[PDB]
């Protein structure tokens, strides 16, 4: 149907010396407009995932484990932390 | 021969070959016409 | 949230708008801004404040500034009120139940006259865009727009259904005929703008820029083109200034016409017309010495049929008028001034000498306004107000019942306090002068001569209320403590430049001090011990404010922008843009960081100090809106305005072809059923008369259009574009070619749309048979065969009967260039 | 500036461009060859089956189209891009690698089809203005100031995000949309003759297995 | 030259000037003096915005007069006015309402009382006249109204004094080729005009 510059071009006009509902009104039609960040299946009877979120997840949590295990690696002491 | 600009400036005449006086026109033909040859001077 | 709104607005009786008088001497009603008040002349109190049903502040005002009235207007007997507004829109109310009857919008700028006419059920409406519009009450609709005038309405006179004659502001006059609804006649009435008319039915009096007031004849029988309104001599005023407003009456008892002409300054002339008997005996005297030169004298009128009258004067300048008559000892005449004051004069004239050096005024209403502008507003702990003005109105109103109880006389002062017991009032003068009053006795507790060397800007109590702080522009602030109830000065520090705002903090802390170098100073009030220096603001800088917590302060400039700064360390935190003109001052609320902030563009607005926020745009003054006060507690702000006002803020599709081919059959229906018409009427007048057809009304679309159908054809047919012309004409089937045929043959008998037509009906003609020639020439009907010979016939006539002049012209130029050439070749 | 083979008809003249499959295509493939011929203009489909690679060429060439697009696959994954100029011209082949496609994943409207803007980030060798110049004659040359839709070649150490994105330009900056597939591609070999004879000299390809390899880029 | 005060410069002389006396009775005559020439200034403005603030009043009142024949009918004075005040669309207009009311009813090709007052227009009236006609023989619509002008002016007026009139040959130079540019035009249409004939002798030959 209808092109999604139509479709962006009638968002703007509906949403309109403030700044929150500018902030607001930006991240809601950033995260609408943008559909390649979530992903769609479709029901046989739907957003069902985000991945570049959980791919950003999924990469900083083993990062941080990489640098802890990079701070350990020729370590011999520690504090003995009993409290 | 062709149709060319006004020789005064008191009236304009079109391309067509038929013109306008500046007075005798309407004040509502003069916004439509300056806004003809104002789109006319624009392309 | 909890927001604002507005409880009520005061302190204007006249505006800028005209009045209305209605009779019981009566009571008036004028404008306040954008709502209408009722006053009784005899006593004063404010007897109505006709207003709108929506308080200006709520969820659904919309943000802009409110529609300004402008014009009164006053229907007497079926009491109706018009009356219209800034933006265009004319509101009729009904007087008894003070409800709004009709919205007539119609106009694209303010209005400038109303006026009823037939008494009832019409009114007329000018505007400072030139149309005059006729409105029905009885259908709410705009019925005719008079337009022809080119800058605006300034005058008009009607008489019900035939001659209307309008006034504006180029120099014409004109003379409209309602019938018709086209200009009659147009003068050049005065060289500059033409500001005035009035007439009694005999003469009309015109008013332009400067004195020239000329007086016209109009004669409504006339025939010829110009005359039926003619002019008949111009005389002078003693006002140099714009004439504009003139108004007649007939006072009973004998006859006797007078009229006044209004001026932009102070004074309104009046005049006494006098009667023909001593227009027939005083037209000899002047015609005295005895007949060319007493002709040229006897032509050369004015001073001869009118007479000057008592000339009154206001204090004030004038913006309307009107009056009443009795006994023509009784010229009662309201009068509207514009500094908000209305006053009723009436001069007496014992039918030959007017009886006084200079006339009288009898009432006058003055108590609820301020004569200027309010320069400083103020409130109690919650009960009182405070308005402080130039002429020396120090008025001390209250808030539940809206009225002055108490006013003093000071002078041109600009700020003001309290005193924190109450009923106690400092402020100080644009010259070096401070003044103290109080509620209970009278005016001066005491004055202070020489508090300064030049115009004091602003002064602070402290929270106690024992010792104050006069900044002024002699480039000095002073201290000054109550002794006992007296003033005394025991410090001064002298800057380098013209300090203008002062104010310490609610806890005796610091004082901030507002400099005219761009800057503002926070000192130590215990040691004078200058802690900071808040700069970098880029214009002069107006009112400072100190939060509750003494943390946070504000900063307001004509530089359309305020900055917040943290106090602990001389920070900014933010630096946001408001306000398109200047602001005047801004306030904190009582215990919160939200404050309010009112400017110099007719607006107020309210902000949070946590996000920065707008939380709310107050629209409801017309003009430069120069101070505002909050509630010490509770927290309802009062702003005052240059607009005289103060007001309270509390919390809450075919194609060608077919179009072609429909128009074609309708068309042919209504032509062949007016044929069939004429065959009956022809056969009913060659027999016996005693039947014939009814009547074939003629078609919907048709008279709605108001064309023959011939013409509607024709119009349709030229509306196809060329490029599908051929398409157009070869979509249509065999009986429509016929039906067009029959088109083509009637309309070759009207001889003004056949040549205005002749290629177009060539063209579509030629193109229908040449492409249908098949069916044509295998059709057998002796009534379409003498239909193509007489459609072949006429258009073959045409066609060589325009090329005859062709031709002619062709040989005649040449001519006339050869015999040119072998004349001086 | 415009190289040696490009320079007769650099902006005479538009381009036209054939995108096709490898052979036997899985419908996500079809489905992706749709969404490349859409993705730039003057281009259209031809159905490759039962099509032998020489007579393509030489009917492309005789047809008079300027360039041409195969498109290979992985089960239904599409995995590489060459893109042949056909005047005797150059063949650059891509590997695509992270692709995600509005046939997969949402009915968001139609697309927008105008002469687009173009965008090139770091593009700073002599081989990045070769593919530079090889990506962008196969574009519609001179759109109008005011086109609303660009589309982007952003080099991510030899991996070329690419993506489209529809605009407009608001009061207090820029509002932008992505439309269209996204791909990093990465060239894996530039030759210069046509797609028909591998027998052409290579102009560079990558080296994946010198010591130095994982050192530089544009290698 | 002499200079006021800034605008208003005058003509003065050709060369150097010690002189300026302006000294009459409010500021009457003024006197100035180049070496030997003598210049001698009128007045005050106190007439020559008078004649043009009368000629404004005498514009506007024939303007209405114009309006009202235009609407009530009456197209020989209209003519006249429209002439006067040169004001061209509405000449257009009351020409071409005056042909088709001559179309309609019934030597003469307008009105008698019009193309009598088109009779009677002297040299700079018809010069002006012809260049409206000039300029309206170039559409293929417009045209008639301007063949027609042109005719009445050839039939009414003297062909001597028509051709020595100057300026009437880079008029009628113009508007020779446009003429039988429409001529050859309205001839093809006649010529095409023939199959009516034919179509006619076609369904006398159907029996």
């Amino acid at each position: 149907a209808g092109s999604q510059l139509k479709n962006l071009k009638a968002a703007l006009k509906a949403r309109g010396y403030d700044r929150e509902e500018k902030k607001k009104a930006i991240a809601e039609i950033r995260e609408e407009f943008n559909p390649f960040e979530i992903k769609a299946a479709r029901n046989k009877r739907i957003a069902v995932g985000k991945p570049g979120i959980s791919k950003q997840i999924g990469e900083e949590q083993r990062k941080r484990a990489f640098e802890a295990r990079k701070m350990m690696k020729n370590k011999r002491g520690g504090v003995i932390d009993k409290r | 021969y062709n149709v060319g600009k006004a020789e005064k400036d008191g009236e304009i005449r079109l391309k067509n070959g038929v013109a306008m006086s500046k007075e005798e026109l309407t004040r509502e033909d003069k916004n439509r016409l300056r806004r003809a040859l104002k789109r006319k001077r624009s392309k | 949230y909890q927001r604002f709104e507005q409880a009520a607005a005061f302190g204007v009786i006249a505006s800028n708008a005209n009045c209305v008088w209605i009779p019981a001497p009566g009571q008036l009603i004028t404008s306040a801004l954008e709502d209408v008040n009722i006053w009784d002349i005899k006593t004063g109190d404010l007897v109505s404040k006709l207003s709108d049903g929506l308080p200006p502040g709520a969820s659904d005002a919309r943000g802009a500034k409110p529609a300004e009235c402008t014009y009164l207007e006053a229907h007497k007997d079926t009491d109706l009120l018009a009356v219209g507004y800034a933006d265009g829109v004319i509101k009729v109310w009904d007087l008894m139940s003070k409800t709004v009857l009709l919205n007539f919008n119609g106009h694209k700028a303010a209005i400038t006259l109303l006026q009823f006419d037939g008494t009832g059920t019409r009114l007329i409406s000018g505007s400072k865009d030139s149309n005059i519009i006729v409105w029905d009450l009885v259908g709410e609709v705009g019925l005719y727009k008079l337009r022809s005038h080119k800058d605006s309405i300034t005058g008009f006179w009607c008489q019900g259904e035939d001659w209307l004659i309008s006034t504006s502001k180029d120099g014409m006059i004109k003379l409209w005929d309602l019938k018709t609804h086209q200009c009659i006649e147009t003068h050049i009435a005065h060289t500059g703008e033409c500001w005035g008319l009035a007439v009694k039915d005999d003469l009309l009096i015109t008013t332009g820029t400067d004195s020239q007031v000329k007086i016209w004849k109009l004669d409504i029988e006339n025939d010829k083109m110009g005359g039926k309104l003619t002019e008949m001599g111009i005389f002078e005023k003693q006002s140099k200034q714009r004439g504009l407003k003139i108004e007649f009456i007939t006072n009973s008892s004998d006859k006797t016409s007078f009229f006044y002409i209004q001026n932009a300054d102070k004074t309104i002339e009046t005049f006494r017309i006098r009667k023909e008997e001593e227009i027939a005996r005083g037209l000899k005297k002047r015609e005295k010495r005895l007949l060319t030169e007493e002709e040229i004298a006897k032509s050369i009128y004015s001073s001869f049929i009118l007479h000057p009258f008592q000339t009154i004067r206001s204090l004030y300048k004038i913006k309307s008028a009107s009056w009443t008559t009795v006994s023509s000892s009784k010229l009662e005449l309201v009068l509207t001034t514009s500094s908000n004051t209305i006053e009723y004069y009436s001069i007496p004239y014992e039918k030959r000498d007017p009886t006084s050096p200079a006339p009288l005024k009898t009432h006058t209403i003055e108590l609820q306004g301020q004569r200027t502008d309010v320069r400083s507003i103020d409130i109690s702990d919650d009960n009182k107000l405070l308005a402080t003005a130039s002429n020396g109105s120090l008025k001390i109103w209250n808030i539940k019942t809206h009225k002055c109880i108490r006013t003093f006389e000071c002078g041109y002062a600009l700020t003001c306090k309290f005193l924190p017991g109450g009923l106690l009032v400092i402020l100080g003068t644009r010259n070096g002068e401070l003044q103290l009053f109080d509620l209970a006795s009278s005016s001066l507790l005491d004055t202070i001569e020489d508090a300064h060397d030049a115009a004091i800007w602003s002064l602070d109590l402290t929270s106690d209320g024992k010792r104050l702080v006069t900044g002024s522009a002699d480039k000095t602030v002073k201290f000054w403590d109550f002794k006992v109830l007296k003033l005394h000065h025991d410090t001064t520090l002298e800057l380098t430049d013209d300090i203008l705002c002062v104010r310490v903090s609610p806890d005796d802390r610091y004082l901030a001090i507002s400099l005219l170098d761009n800057t503002v100073k926070v000192f130590f009030l215990d040691s004078m011990k200058f802690y900071l220096s808040l700069y970098g603001h880029k214009l002069p800088v107006l009112s400072i404010d100190i939060s509750f917590d003494s943390k946070m302060i504000i900063t307001s400039s004509a530089d359309k922008n305020i900055k917040i700064w943290g106090l602990d360390f001389g920070d900014c935190h933010k630096s946001l843009f408001a306000h398109q003109d200047s602001i005047m001052n801004v306030k904190f609320l009582p215990q919160s960081h939200n404050f309010f902030s009112c400017s110099k563009d007719a607006v107020v607005k309210y902000w949070d100090g946590e996000k920065f926020e707008c939380i709310q745009k107050l629209y409801a003054h017309q003009s430069e809106v120069w101070a505002l006060a909050v509630a010490t507690d509770g927290g309802f702000v009062v702003s005052s305005s240059h607009d005289h006002s103060i007001r309270i803020w509390e919390e809450t599709s075919l194609k060608a072809g077919e179009r072609l081919m429909e128009a074609l059959d309708l068309g042919i229906a209504e032509i062949e059923g007016l044929e069939a018409y004429n065959r009956d009427m022809k056969l009913w007048q060659r027999k016996k008369l005693g039947e014939a057809p009814i009547k074939p009304q003629g078609n919907a679309v048709l008279i709605a259009v108001n064309k023959t159908p011939e013409q509607y054809i024709m119009d349709t047919l030229l509306r196809i574009r060329m490029s599908q012309l051929e398409d157009a004409l070869m979509v249509m089937p065999f009986s429509y070619v016929l039906k067009f045929l029959k088109f083509i043959d009637t309309v070759m008998q009207n001889k003004t749309l056949l040549h205005s037509h002749l290629p177009l009906i060539c063209k579509n003609l030629f193109f229908i048979i040449k492409f249908n020639h098949k069916e044509l020439v295998s059709q057998k009907n002796e009534e379409l065969k003498l239909q193509i010979n007489r459609v072949k016939t006429e258009l073959r006539s045409a066609l060589k009967s325009t090329e005859d002049d062709l031709g002619f012209n062709v040989q005649g130029l040449k001519f006339v260039k050869q015999q040119w050439n072998l004349r001086h070749n | 500036q415009v190289d040696d083979e490009y320079a007769a008809t650099s902006g005479i003249m538009d381009p036209r461009i054939i995108v096709t499959t490898s052979r036997d295509p899985s419908t996500r493939l079809s489905q992706f060859a749709k969404e490349i011929k859409l993705l730039f203009p003057n281009a259209v489909r031809l159905n490759r089956g039962n099509y032998v690679m020489p007579n393509l060429v030489d009917a492309c060439k005789k047809s008079g189209t300027t360039d041409l697009v195969v498109l290979h696959e992985h089960r239904g994954v599409p995995t590489s891009l060459t893109i042949s100029h056909f005047p005797h011209g150059p063949t650059a082949q891509f590997s695509l690698h992270n692709v995600v496609m509005r046939h997969d994943i949402i009915n968001a409207g139609n697309q927008s089809e105008v002469n687009p803007h173009l965008i090139f980030d770091n593009f700073t060798t002599a081989l990045g203005k070769r593919v530079v110049c090889i990506l962008k004659h196969l574009f519609n040359a001179g759109p109008k100031k005011d086109s609303e839709r660009v589309i982007t070649f952003a080099n991510r150490g030899d991996f070329i995000s690419v993506r489209q994105h529809v605009y407009v330009r608001t009061r207090e900056g820029v509002e932008i949309a992505e439309v269209g597939p996204r791909f990093e591609m990465r060239l894996f070999e530039l030759r210069l003759g046509t797609l028909e004879n591998k027998d052409a000299d290579v102009e560079w390809q990558l080296r994946r297995f010198i010591r130095t390899a994982n050192k530089k880029d544009y290698l | 030259d002499g200079l006021i005060k800034c605008l208003k410069t005058l003509d003065g002389h050709n060369n150097r000037l010690w002189a300026l006396s302006t000294m009459n009775d409010g500021d009457m005559i003024v006197s100035a003096d180049a070496d030997g020439v003598f210049q001698f200034w009128k007045d005050c403005t106190e007439q020559e915005i008078e004649e043009e603030q009368e000629k404004a009043k005498l514009q506007v009142e024939q303007e209405q007069s114009l309006q009202n024949y235009m609407s009530k009918g009456d197209w020989t004075n209209a003519f006249l006015l429209a002439m006067t005040l040169d004001h061209p669309m509405r000449l257009f207009n009351v020409l071409k309402r005056a042909l088709g009311e001559s179309r309609s009813r019934q030597e003469v090709i307008f009105n008698e009382e019009l193309d009598q007052a088109i009779s009677i227009l002297n040299d700079e009236q018809l010069i002006l006249l012809m260049k409206r006609c000039r300029d309206w023989n170039t559409n293929a619509k417009t045209h008639t109204i301007a063949q027609r002008t042109i005719r009445c002016i050839l039939m009414h007026h003297n062909i001597a004094k028509l051709s020595e009139i100057p300026g009437m040959v880079k008029i009628v130079d113009a508007i020779i080729p446009y003429t039988q540019r429409h001529f050859t035009r309205v001839d093809n249409l006649v010529e095409q005009s023939y199959i009516l004939d034919y179509a006619l002798v076609e369904m006398d030959k159907l029996f």
